[PDB]
């Protein structure tokens, strides 16, 4: 039987741990985006007394950082703050290469290209925008767009045509063709705002979630809805799996993990339980990854604490 | 203000008056009352729903 089992924590942070990213290079070597404006390298020292350090504190930036993403080859990491900003980082000193300044309201999400050329963010303004790799608007969604705030904006990993899908406050997921940028179709449903979008690794599936806490699986190709999961609280972060048909799903206070072959929950990955003497008893879950060796993965919650869960056998 | 001198010594006259938040306008001031705030109600939104994908 396949089981999870909490193995250490992280320290280092001030506010919300709200995402974090590995990359398949380096194995050894974490990025955390956190509310007390920095992000933090760690040093994924693999004992057991302890469990990682923080290597390297990128700092500058004027509000939260809302998203970070690591680069293909691991020497650059793109960030998304709450000051409209986007920084290109250096993962060997620090030194922001190039911030990619125009919007009007804070930037929600930021996505990395399969082969780092183009980058996309999602904001307030209601605007999806591309931009080159040296710093400059290469294009803007203004209108066909979503009504409301672009929650959440992902590029497909497919080298057959391309795709980009963007999920916002405005119930809806919406996918463009990427080297046009208009619409190919639609996805209605989903009573209350999205949270979040995620693309499966065959690129062939988009499990979106939000306030309703149901995860919907739509399908890239055939451009139809596939099937529902009720997550039952709320959902804040979904992520498919890079080694198997799995979806870890980041209800409240608790991960809730999908076997999709006959669409049953694994596991229920619940923290320490002390009697909470009054009101909410329970930090919330912010932001979940997978290890590139599908063996582990990292959990940043709400209390400033960042968690790991082995695959045991 | 102003003065009046009549057959007895001078009256003062006094007038206040209270613009009405020409909004863009140059008959009252713009910028409303600090202590105005006001909410503006959407629609459109529907509860009928069925997870349709419809294309373009």
């Amino acid at each position: 039987t396949e089981q999870m089992t909490l193995r250490g924590t992280l320290k280092g942070h001030n506010g919300w741990v709200t995402q974090i990213a590995t990359t398949p290079q380096f194995p050894d070597m974490i990025l955390s985006a956190s509310r007390d404006k920095t992000i933090i390298m760690w040093k994924l020292t693999r004992d057991e007394t302890n469990y990682g350090i923080p290597q390297r504190a990128l700092r500058g930036h004027s509000h939260f950082v809302s998203d970070v993403v690591i680069s293909s080859d691991g020497q650059f990491a793109l960030s998304g703050s709450w000051d409209g900003t986007l920084r290109l980082w250096d993962l060997t000193t620090g030194t922001t290469t190039r911030r990619f300044v125009g919007h009007t309201k804070d930037v929600l999400s930021v996505a990395f290209s399969s082969d780092n050329r183009q980058i996309v963010s999602g904001s307030r303004d209601k605007t999806i925008k591309l931009w080159n790799t040296l710093g400059v608007c290469k294009y803007t969604v203004q209108d066909e767009s979503h009504s409301e705030w672009v929650s959440c904006v992902r590029f497909s990993p497919n080298s057959s045509n391309p795709i980009i899908v963007s999920c916002g406050w405005d119930k809806l997921v919406k996918v463009w063709n990427l080297a046009n940028c208009k619409l190919k179709t639609n996805h209605i449903g989903h009573t209350g705002y999205l949270n979040t979008v995620t693309v499966s690794p065959d690129g062939s599936l988009c499990a979106s979630g939000g306030k309703d806490g149901q995860a919907m699986l739509w399908d890239l190709n055939e451009g139809k809805h596939l099937y529902t999961l009720d997550g039952g609280d709320i959902i804040n972060a979904l992520c498919f799996s890079p080694n198997r048909y799995w979806l870890c799903a980041a209800t409240g206070p608790s991960i809730k993990i999908w076997d999709l072959e006959g669409k049953i929950i694994v596991d229920e990955l619940k923290q320490e339980v002390i009697s909470t003497s009054s009101k909410a008893e329970p930090p919330q879950c912010t932001s979940l990854a997978w290890s590139a060796d599908g063996q582990t993965l990292f959990a940043g919650y709400t209390d400033n604490l960042v968690r790991v869960w082995q695959v045991t056998i | 203000v102003r003065h009046v001198l009549l057959r007895q010594g001078v009256l003062g006259i006094k007038v206040k008056i209270m613009l009405p938040w020409d909004p863009s306008g140059k008959i009252g001031p713009k910028k409303p009352l600090p202590d105005h705030v006001s909410i503006v109600e959407p629609k459109d939104e529907i509860l009928p729903t069925t997870p349709i994908s419809e294309q373009k």
